[PDB]
């Protein structure tokens, strides 16, 4: 819909405005910035994924690489399953714990759950 | 060429609309113009 | 389902690595790791 | 860069991964369609 | 499959994206006759009509010298009539500008998803948009069961900052107006109008957490001051995961303010420059006049690099730096600066 | 059944003409003025059927005017385009969409 | 000074506090009365009054088969008489 | 003055998050319900029904800044959420009053 | 008193009028359509 | 049942630096703070 | 005492001062005079 | 500020107001 | 029957 850029906007050396896709070698960073009502002006900055991975060692990065994929799967695996039952959205019942610990696993700074019986993850006892 | 100049559309829709300046972004050399306008060269006035 | 693609150690990540290997504190960088919305062209995916 | 007189926030976070404002590609304006937000976003990154 | 693009496309597109307001999506809404009321003092005598003990009192108790109430010796009602002085409200319409707006596809439900029944009939729509998505933004991250996080992740790091401009926009009509016309509704109708209701919603049936809870109000702007939010409690040691995101509707009663102000952009002089629905909406055009009404939401989980790959699920960016700022004295609310 | 009422009716009928008689208010004064309306739109009808009749459907059709200032679209932004088309041809040769070849590459940068 | 505890703390504190609401900090509302409206939909025809030709069309606009609406001839006004089915909104009261 | 801050700090460390329950709650009925009963109410109405329009005022009348302004909304806890958002906050150089 | 004889005799009083109204609204829509072809031709054509 | 009550309540914040160099009262130190929500309910007032 | 797994951020801000719970004199009350409220509101701060 | 100068003062990290000759707060040209 | 009259009543009665 950039019919006709505003001649205006033609003092802004730094910004181009796209009116088709534009397909790249690729991007770094970007910044999305915005405003709002009562002099609300908020910007972000993000960079890319490869940037974090140049922090490890092709040891990490290619442990993760594993862990990754196997995650795509159980994901792939839901989604269809979903898609096809109306269940992309499943309402929890009963909290992880049972009543009785509830003060316990909220003070034991390492209470974490544990796999169970039937597949569901809930506090041990 | 620099040339400006105003076309008339007897179907004037968003996808001509559109044609069109996908045409004045490709063509248009500095000093150029392009200027769409719904007619219909079937009427009188519209001529006029 | 697709999942961000994974760069390739040797073609995108090594000629950084040289640079940034624990040159940051990976608990205080601030990721995002999920994405999604609900829009006029539905969710993020038919919407891109 | 915290605090850093000597150093834009901007700078900041993009330097911690080895980056100058040369490196950022694209921005994604808030750009509301009206008359004076469009002015001023692209203006206030252009500032920048 | 290979048929349903010849089927359906046709459709789809048609009645999704910026297009004309459907009143079916909006409990009947329709620009071209905004309802209002107008207060009129009839001057003869009205004809008597039914009623229970009770209205018959409350009718009067609000008028007094202007109405009279009797008991029916028989059946037990009363009778109401309202003599010449009384007011009364009679409904009128307008033909209004905002025609177009952004509207979620024609047919969009949270049943489909699978949000169960009854949560649906007892939240604001918004919620509904707001669970939903938080729901797929999971899956996006490869958590299937939310619990998950608590194999890594103590009850008290999963945090939770979703936010909005107003947001419970439908609750917030039935306290202020759906009341005072005496139409059924909800008791607590109040628990619904409020910013962070949706946010609590999301960890009452999802995310069942100890983790801070800090939802914003950035107007325009809330979805990235809650990044922002979401983004300083984790590098200060509160969380660790982090749903993050933002939301609002559209509505009768929202389309028709921003009117008063200018923001949006008048349908009808547009329908009169030729342009179509949706392609309203030109952001650096010459031609931009005011913007474009839509609904919906938005979110994204945020985490640690390290609980990240500890964890091993998907990374879309970094965070690389986030902030607010206000602008300097003035005594414009909405101008940008 | 409504013999023994059809003599109400008329009464009351002859009653309301009265008060009618009495209030200066002329009745069918209603009736009246549409009937006559609808004889003058009896003759409009009439020569419209006549343009109708001797120049057919497509032609009435295709001189409704459609000419109108307000949606006139003005195109001038040549500067903007270029570094599009510009930007849009170096990561055009980079992927190998163009090849020294084409002919497209010189109308292009021209 | 030393009269101001005198004259007006008896007031002071009899006005501050928690107190019976006061219905002129709230322009008007009174628990003993919540004003509420109440759909009603007349069953016999409403006396006739008078309208600009805006107003007039907007409430044929909301009503049209329940409303007649009609020029003046002479002052350009409009005149609204809603039939019966008309649907009102009637003013009633609570006590809060 | 509130200006004095800007003799020991940057205008871009005076931060400001007021927040509120619901807020606006005058104007947020003149918009739901004083308008539909067709009673004269401002055109603009809008802009004070939302909880952060109260901060926006304060920092268009007094400490002219551009600070950041997050302000919340955690019902009747408001206000100390709010001590904990402007806390970490300034925990983060983001501002310092 | 008249309205009441009325309403019993079971008959509109202004519906002369307001069907009146109705197709004087219809006698515009002629007029108007039959006022392009007075413009798109002239009278001496008309006539002809 | 609890009370309705109307008002506002404001505090003032600062670095312990910032106030001793301007030299501002202090009546106190946020020693922490922090939020918390409880566990799964359906219930959305329940204190927990 | 960030992500201290063996110090609670209570005793962490207290501690900082050099203090521990015992200096915890007053206790500011929520205490909406609501039924549950108060017995919830003693309760936490009890367990604390 | 006055007006001219505020993309300056938004920009200097160190821009401070001075105290100035009636005794009003204001950054210097 | 007096449904023949109750428009006559009705009537009278205004």
């Amino acid at each position: 819909n950039a019919d006709n850029v505003d001649k205006v906007m033609e003092q802004f050396d730094y910004i181009v405005y796209p009116s088709r896709s534009i397909k790249t070698d690729g991007i770094k960073a970007f910044s999305v910035t915005s405003f709002g009502f009562g002099q609300k002006g908020a910007q972000a900055i993000g960079v890319h994924p490869k940037y974090l991975f140049a922090t490890l060692d092709k040891a990490q990065y290619e442990a993760y690489c594993v862990k990754v994929q196997a995650r795509q799967k159980k994901a792939y695996r839901f989604f269809h399953n979903g898609l096809i039952n109306n269940k992309l959205f499943v309402a929890k019942d009963k909290a992880p714990y049972e009543d009785r610990i509830q003060s316990k696993v909220f003070l034991n700074p390492q209470s974490r759950v544990t796999q169970e019986s039937n597949g569901e993850l809930k506090f041990p006892a | 060429g620099g040339a400006k100049v105003i076309v008339t559309t007897s179907r004037f829709s968003r996808q001509v609309t559109e044609y069109y300046q996908g045409i004045y972004a490709r063509c248009g050399a500095r000093g150029s113009q392009l200027v769409v306008v719904p007619f219909n060269q079937g009427s009188k006035q519209d001529v006029e | 389902y697709p999942f961000p693609e994974l760069p390739d150690w040797d073609k995108d990540i090594k000629p950084l690595n040289d640079q940034l290997r624990g040159m940051v504190n990976l608990d205080k960088v601030v990721v995002v790791t999920g994405l999604a919305e609900i829009g006029p062209w539905g969710n993020a995916r038919t919407r891109w | 860069w915290r605090r850093d007189s000597r150093i834009a926030p901007l700078r900041g976070a993009l330097a911690t991964w080895g980056l100058t404002i040369d490196d950022l590609g694209v921005a994604s304006f808030h750009g509301t369609s009206t008359v004076a937000n469009d002015k001023n976003e692209s203006d206030v990154i252009c500032q920048q | 499959d290979k048929d349903v693009k010849a089927k359906y496309e046709k459709y789809i597109l048609e009645h999704s994206g910026i297009r004309l307001i459907e009143p079916e999506l909006f409990g009947g809404y329709d620009p071209n006759r905004k309802q209002l009321l107008q207060e009129v003092v009839i001057e003869q005598d009205l004809e008597p009509f039914e009623a229970s003990k009770e209205q018959a009192e409350e009718f009067k108790r609000e008028h007094g010298d202007k109405v009279e109430i009797f008991e029916i010796p028989e059946t037990g009602q009363y009778t109401v009539r309202l003599r010449k002085g009384a007011t009364l409200l009679i409904p009128k319409a307008l033909q209004f500008d905002r025609l177009v707006a952004g509207q979620i596809p024609t047919g969009w439900d949270a049943r489909r998803y699978g949000v169960p029944e009854d949560i649906i009939q007892q939240v604001d729509p918004v919620t509904l948009y707001v669970l939903v998505s938080v729901a797929e933004a999971l899956l996006s991250s490869g958590i299937t069961d939310p619990y998950e996080f608590y194999k890594y992740v103590h009850l008290s790091e999963v945090g939770n900052c979703i936010g909005s401009g107003v947001g419970g926009t439908s609750a917030l009509r039935g306290m202020y107006k759906d009341r005072y016309l005496d139409k059924p509704v909800q008791k607590d109708i109040l628990q619904e109008s409020f910013v962070n209701t949706m946010a609590a919603w999301v960890n009452m049936l999802l995310l069942s957490s100890t983790g801070p809870i800090k939802t914003p109000v950035g107007a325009c702007a809330t979805a990235v001051e809650s990044l922002d939010v979401g983004y300083d409690t984790i590098m200060q040691g509160k969380a660790r995961v982090c749903l993050v995101g933002g939301f609002d509707d559209f509505q009768e009663e929202g389309s028709y303010e921003f009117a008063n102000m200018g923001a949006t952009s008048n349908a009808k002089e547009e329908f009169a420059r030729g342009r179509e629905p949706g392609e309203m909406s030109r952001p650096t055009s010459t031609t931009r006049n005011g913007f474009m009404e839509s609904q919906g939401c938005g979110v994204q989980v945020i985490m640690t690099a390290q609980l990240a790959l500890e964890m091993g699920v998907p990374i879309y960016g970094i965070v690389a730096m986030t902030s607010t700022a206000t602008d300097k004295i003035g005594r414009s609310v909405p101008a940008p600066g | 059944i409504d013999a023994l009422t059809k003599d109400q009716r008329a009464l009351f009928k002859q009653q309301l003409e009265i008060i009618a008689r009495y209030l200066k208010m002329d009745l069918r004064a209603g009736d009246k003025a549409f009937v006559a309306s609808q004889e003058s739109q009896k003759a409009l009808q009439a020569q419209l059927d006549l343009w109708q009749a001797e120049h057919g459907d497509i032609y009435a059709a295709g001189i409704e005017p459609a000419f109108d200032p307000l949606k006139a679209r003005v195109y001038d932004s040549s500067w903007n385009w270029a570094r599009q088309d510009a930007l849009s041809m170096y990561y055009d040769i980079i992927f190998g969409r163009l090849r020294v070849v084409d002919r497209e590459i010189v109308s292009q940068c021209i």
